[PDB]
């Protein structure tokens, strides 16, 4: 301890500290990598001589769709590639599975009461409600068919 | 004190939900004062949506209406969707169908208020560094107007650098910068060099005596 | 013609010309078995004197356990003996060390030819 | 239809400055080397100081050219719409985008 | 004879774009047998990322999954060994040594993990990618491992000391995947920029930079004999040659688009999986498609989720092992009693208008 | 405005200073890059004008109009031997791009060096790199009158190109000049050319038929009629 | 604004070329420090 | 319903056969311990 | 690299006249004079009983560029100062 506080002293600390993932960052870690996923789909699907400006747009497509996917919206784009339909239906069936799994992770987690964060009660909250709605929202659709 | 919708307001909502979104009803009760955003969405969603069907009644309609009435009794926002209309209107239509068988003083203010939101998208962040912005010049106008007085005087004062922030801020008037040089080509830039040179000396000696 | 060579001399035709196309049982052998441990042994030492420099350097002390007199300085006139001092074990070691960042300048003496092929193109509007 | 790919268009602005050096050459008549060195490998040409002044000289105006026709354009697209309601230019520049990829 | 030498007098008699296209007819491919699906495996309760064979013996196969987990999968009967947890984010290579019971694996969690299979735990750990890892290639004979991922950097790891050795820094975009050979050049390195490097760890810089490529270098893989890399761009796939750096052969990848892996048979028969769903094989040597095929989705399941995304053989080559995003295996097997006849596959049919050879 | 030197270097310092605090945050964003290199253009330093343009480079140098910009830059400024060494950079890092090609050639039109620019192009030929380049290169001879030099081209280009909208357009250059001696050569090589390759399939029935057409209706023209209908009889033959 | 999504990711070239700080930490303390070879 | 040619077989996996603790690598032992 | 570092540049007439010379290298000694980034401190005396320590004040790279010894930082050839160096040619 005191090695590292007088090299630290003499030296100053490091540049070069990268962060590890923890608890706190997961999800946004989760995000980083989801978008840089899409980024290389599209990218290599593309005609030729484009790459920053389509960036912006196609990936607001992205958390547009996403966003509809939570809100149960189907998320239809009028004029949309069909192959790039196909990118973000996949990936957001993709983020799909991972919000679910962690819903019935944590709730089993919650019941058990083996140190669940105030937060994560709340968030779990959140994520059962949407999925009840959406249980629901299936439910009134396929009687009416 | 559950008001009626003038038409004022009317049009505050609809350039609200243009600018906001149809789901942030608390943006839109903020320029709507004595209005609920349950009740700015209420009416959104069943009068000012443009996608709303508002207009006569085909004989097909009187007779699909006529068939849905009966086969899903009163089930009136079921019914609505099916004719995608809206429910009150359906429901005013059956009853009149049924019947066939017969035997700024103070709004401008408001909208004045609601014209300046709406027109004004920045926060605090891009206003303060505007504000920062616009002061830095001031700063700088005011001490070049100084130098400009003393040299009126004949005493010369030169202009301040920017303190450091850090160690090893870089002066980039100082030298050149990062200097990435040009690869080592073929083709001998030796005359060229000494003429950009005799034009850039040649720059420098206008400035010190015409002033660009 | 008077200038042939001297117009993109690190392009030429053969780089984009595959080699089994003039027969497809062209042998490239695998590395023999006195060609890997050449490779090995050479790879090995250089990696095993990266390791001890890691840990030599370390203030750890125990990172000694997992671990030259002589360079004529002008020509020939003088014959130097290299010794090292024994450091007081209190005042701190690498006494110009810190913790300082650098950009650093990429040497680049020839370009490399970014060798696709073709000029299809059509783009049907989409997309 | 379609657009022009960057092959073809390189081709034809490629001819429209070969048409355009003609017509100066052309103009030119009605109004009226290589040493390699010895002790470097560096090459030199001779040139006349007339046609690279004609160079520098076109190449300038044909940027001014193209600045004041996108400038002339920035003067038609910001005088032409007035309908929809908006906030900035950019907020009328963005919603020209929307128009177009209708 | 081809009369074109003594008209069109040549420089070379091998640049003209005829004489080469005559020497191509000439040549036939070896024929091979073709594939079909034996075994679907799912389980994984998201994509699957990453799968890598056991090096001694052909028992088991491990399959690094997007449910953050790590499956071990019993080749022969299909079952269900064990699950290997210890990654939060999801698992991106899978790499098992031959010389030593080590299973690295990794992450885009920024975290390098070896594993004991003798004791199914997390070993050591390594540390020092600024971003999420994308591969593992362990170095055989000289116990390193090379890991890169979105940093754009190859860090050669040291396994005993846990110690970051060489860092190779050349390239400018997310490296997808990097392979680990005996001699110089020791890693064959791709990344996002087009390029494919060829590296010097005694010097720590390039020997030879292949920029054939138009898009991302995807996939690379390494042929068991013959000391050969193949590497895939979106639609051209491209056998280079070490040691040189040449250019083997030019594969018929047209109309692909974005192959996410590649996996080289004993018998030169080449895997290309398609996130089209198309997995297609190519004969090695030749560089031709022989077949072409086209995988279910599930029972239901999203038209998208049609992908290949990793895939091996086993030490046999028989059977050819394709992790899918539709959340499953499948397990492709060399089809027998197949004559030459009954299945020549596609026909040898080049065109000069594609100019690939 | 700025008055003298002085206020002039404070001017220059807190625009550098502003700029490079973009380019650092955002290594990316090109259009920053050449704004501010453009900006030191108008400083009239071009030693450090040309380092922006060379340090936006490494960041993207496949970004062609980077290259064109500081190609530009260049020339407008004069230096016309820092724009040769560059050029030669431009088709030595990215030879595909027919823009970096066609920028060499109209500043070597612009200045009349004729053999410059032919030596250009054969190296530009040998590359393999479409119908575009050698259309440019006959047109090119087609300005400088080499008429010797331009049946050269077409005897490569055609070994380049082996399809018959090659081998007729040589055949509407000769018949544009009706030296009729050369002509039929042209014919009696292309015709010979399908026949001997006949194997390798790579002319189509429609695209044969042209060359018979073109090759008969040309001879009917120069009055020879038992020749325009003998070859008829054998071109059958040959492919029934 | 303030709120970015990435370009590029933070690249190691730059860190290769910083000084090194030698601090220790307490995950690179020695730790099964003999390798187990395969038979 | 048959998901594929019905060759096919199509395995549904949830539980592992074997222990964690199997070793799923045999441990090297040269020397026959009666210890 | 810092495994495989050039000898250093020394003058003749720093050296002085004697023939062995015990040389203390310090792996990372002070920083450069010119770069400001830390090299080693090669020091030395002329005899054995000398009075004055000769350190190396800047790198081997700063003495490389500019070539000139690591100590007096005269030109290796000539031994003539840097700025009348670059005023001779
Ligand atoms: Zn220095
Ligand atoms: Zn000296």
């Amino acid at each position: 301890y005191i090695g590292n506080l007088i090299t630290r002293q003499f030296e100053g600390r490091s540049n070069e500290i990268v962060k590890t993932t923890t608890k706190q960052r997961l999800d946004a870690y989760y995000d980083l990598e989801l978008r840089n996923s899409v980024m290389d789909d599209i990218l290599e699907m593309m005609p030729e001589s484009i790459r920053q400006k389509k960036a912006r747009t196609i990936l607001q497509h992205l958390s547009e769709a996403w966003r509809c996917w939570k809100a149960n919206i189907p998320w239809d784009v009028p004029g949309m590639p069909a192959p790039i339909k196909k990118i973000i239906e996949r990936y957001i069936k993709s983020k799909a599975d991972a919000w679910v799994s962690a819903a019935h992770y944590n709730r089993e987690r919650i019941k058990r009461g083996a140190h669940v964060e105030k937060t994560m009660v709340k968030k779990n909250l959140g994520r059962l409600t949407r999925l009840w709605i959406k249980n629901e929202q299936e439910r009134q659709r396929q009687i009416q068919k | 004190k559950g008001g009626v919708w003038t038409n004022v307001e009317d049009q505050i909502l609809k350039a609200a939900v243009q600018k906001y979104g149809t789901h942030q009803w608390s943006k839109v009760a903020s320029l709507l004062q004595k209005k609920t955003a349950r009740q700015s969405e209420l009416r959104w969603n069943e009068y000012l949506n443009p996608k709303l069907n508002f207009t006569e009644f085909s004989k097909e309609e009187d007779a699909q209406l006529l068939d849905l009435a009966r086969e899903l009794p009163n089930q009136w926002r079921t019914i609505a969707d099916m004719m995608a209309r809206p429910a009150q209107v359906c429901v005013e239509r059956y009853n009149r169908l049924l019947e066939s068988e017969d035997s700024e003083d103070e709004e401008k203010e408001m909208l004045a208020e609601a014209r300046a939101r709406l027109l004004n998208t920045q926060g605090k962040k891009a206003t303060r560094k505007i504000r920062e912005r616009m002061l830095e010049e001031s700063k700088r106008i005011a001490e070049l107007q100084k130098r400009r007085e003393l040299k009126q005087a004949g005493i010369n004062v030169a202009i301040k650098k920017p303190k450091k922030k850090y160690g090893t801020d870089i002066d980039y008037n100082e030298d050149i910068v990062y200097e990435q040089a040009p690869m080592p080509g073929i083709y001998d830039t030796s005359t060229e060099d000494r003429q950009i040179k005799k034009k850039f000396e040649q720059f420098e000696r206008k400035v010190n005596r015409k002033g660009l | 013609a008077i200038l042939t060579d001297q117009i993109a001399k690190n392009v030429k035709l053969d780089d984009f010309i595959p080699k089994r196309q003039s027969n497809f049982e062209l042998s490239v052998p695998l590395p023999t078995k006195a060609e890997i441990q050449e490779c090995t042994a050479r790879t090995k030492s250089y990696i095993q004197r990266l390791v001890n420099a890691k840990l030599a350097n370390s203030n750890n002390r125990a990172s000694s356990r997992y671990v030259a007199p002589a360079n004529l300085l002008l020509n020939n006139s003088h014959h130097i003996e290299v010794v090292s001092k024994q450091m007081d074990p209190l005042l701190p070691r690498f006494v110009g060390k810190k913790a300082r960042k650098v950009v650093a300048p990429t040497e680049n003496d020839e370009v490399v030819p970014v060798l696709h092929m073709d000029g299809g193109e059509a783009d049907p509007n989409e997309w | 239809r379609g657009g022009i790919s960057y092959d073809q268009l390189a081709k034809l602005s490629y001819e429209k400055t070969l048409r355009n050096l003609a017509t100066q050459t052309q103009n030119s008549s009605k109004q009226d080397k290589v040493q390699k060195d010895t002790k470097t490998g560096k090459i030199t040409i001779a040139d006349d100081d007339k046609l690279v002044n004609k160079l520098a000289v076109s190449l300038q105006s044909e940027s001014k050219k193209r600045y004041e026709a996108r400038k002339r354009q920035m003067q038609n697209a910001k005088t032409l719409y007035g309908v929809e309601s908006f906030i900035n230019d950019k907020n009328k520049q963005f919603n020209e985008k929307l128009s177009r990829e209708s | 004879s081809a009369f074109v030498n003594k008209i069109f007098q040549p420089e070379v008699a091998e640049e003209l774009i005829v004489n080469r296209y005559e020497k191509l007819l000439s040549q036939r491919p070896e024929w091979h047998a073709p594939w079909k699906l034996s075994r679907v495996i799912n389980g994984h309760l998201g994509w699957v990322r990453c799968v890598a064979i056991d090096p001694v013996d052909n028992e088991w196969f491990i399959t690094g999954s997007n449910d953050t987990t790590m499956k071990v999968w019993d080749l022969a009967t299909g079952k269900l060994k064990t699950t290997l947890a210890g990654h939060v984010m999801t698992v991106r290579d899978v790499a098992v040594s031959d010389r030593h019971p080590y299973l690295f694996s990794v992450s885009e969690d920024k975290t390098v993990k070896c594993w004991d299979l003798e004791k199914n735990q997390i070993i050591r750990d390594y540390y020092g990618h600024l971003s999420g890892v994308r591969t593992v290639s362990i170095h055989p004979t000289l116990d390193l491992i090379a890991t890169a991922g979105r940093d754009s950097v190859i860090k050669l790891w040291d396994m005993r000391t846990r110690i970051p050795v060489i860092t190779l820094v050349g390239h400018k975009g997310p490296i997808n995947q990097v392979q680990c050979t005996p001699v110089d050049p020791q890693v064959v390195s791709s990344s996002t920029d087009a390029t494919v490097r060829l590296w010097d760890v005694v010097a720590g810089k390039t020997m030879k930079v292949l920029t054939h490529h138009k898009r991302s270098v995807r996939a690379t893989a390494l042929h068991p004999k013959e000391f050969s890399v193949a590497s895939a761009c979106t639609d051209d796939i491209r056998s280079w040659g070490l040691a040189e750096g040449s250019l083997l052969t030019n594969f018929e990848s047209e109309k692909t688009g974005i192959i996410n892996t590649l996996s080289i048979n004993q018998d030169d028969v080449l895997f290309a999986g398609g996130d089209n769903g198309v997995l297609s094989f190519y004969d090695y040597k030749s560089g031709h498609k022989y077949q072409s095929l086209a995988t279910r989705e599930m029972v239901g399941s999203l038209e998208g989720e049609r992908s290949v995304l990793c895939s091996t053989f086993d030490k046999t080559g028989l059977r050819l092992i394709t992790g899918e995003a539709d959340k499953s295996i499948k397990i492709w097997k060399q089809d027998e009693t197949a004559t030459k006849e009954s299945e020549p596959g596609l026909a040898w049919n080049p065109n000069l208008s594609a100019k690939r050879f | 405005d700025i008055l003298d030197l002085e206020e002039l270097r404070e001017y220059q310092r807190r625009k550098r200073t502003e700029y490079e605090g973009y380019l650092k945050r955002n290594r990316l964003d090109m259009g920053q890059w050449i704004r501010y290199a453009q900006f030191e253009i108008e400083q009239h330093d071009m030693r450090r004008a040309r380092s922006i343009f060379e340090r936006a480079l490494l960041v993207d140098s496949s970004f062609i109009p980077l290259w064109i910009r500081y190609i530009d830059a260049e020339l407008k400024v004069k230096c016309i031997n820092h724009a040769r060494n560059l050029m030669n950079r431009a088709i030595s890092t990215l030879p595909r791009v027919d823009k970096l090609w066609y920028k060499y050639l109209i500043v070597e039109e612009s200045l009349n060096n004729v053999e410059i620019v032919r030596s250009l192009y054969t190296k530009w030929c040998s590359l393999e790199p479409g119908v575009n380049a050698w259309n440019s290169f006959v047109d090119f001879e087609i300005r400088q009158k080499n008429w010797n030099g331009v049946r050269e081209i077409y005897s490569k280009y055609v070994m380049a190109h082996p399809q018959m909208q090659t081998w007729l357009k040589w055949v509407r250059f000769e018949n544009r000049h009706g030296n009729t001696e050369f002509t039929r050569s042209v014919y009696s090589l292309a015709i010979d050319t399908v026949a001997n390759l006949q194997n390798l399939q790579i002319w189509s029935d429609m695209e044969v038929a042209k060359l018979v057409n073109s090759f008969a209706h040309w001879e009917a023209a120069q009055q020879e009629y038992e020749r325009s209908s003998a070859l008829y009889q054998i071109a059958i033959e040959k492919w029934p | 604004t303030s709120h970015r999504p990435q370009l590029e990711a933070r690249s190691g070239a730059k860190a290769a070329a910083y000084t090194p700080t030698g601090i220790e930490h307490a995950r690179l303390l020695p730790g099964h420090t003999t390798l187990k070879y395969r038979k | 319903e048959h998901p594929y040619g019905k060759e096919v077989e199509v395995l549904m996996e949830t539980k592992n056969t074997q222990s964690p603790q199997t070793p799923l690598v045999e441990p090297v032992t040269e020397r026959t311990k009666l210890q | 690299d810092e495994i495989n570092e050039p000898p250093p540049n020394i003058c003749e007439q720093c050296l002085g006249d004697e023939a062995n010379i015990r040389m203390t290298k310090i792996p990372q000694g002070s920083e450069c004079k010119i770069c400001t980034l830390p090299f080693t401190l090669y020091h030395f005396k002329t005899s054995k009983r000398s009075n004055n320590i000769i350190k190396t004040l800047i790198c081997v790279r700063c003495a490389t560029q500019r070539n000139i010894c690591q100590c007096c930082m005269l030109d290796s050839r000539w031994h003539i100062p840097i700025q009348l160096r670059d005023h001779l040619i």
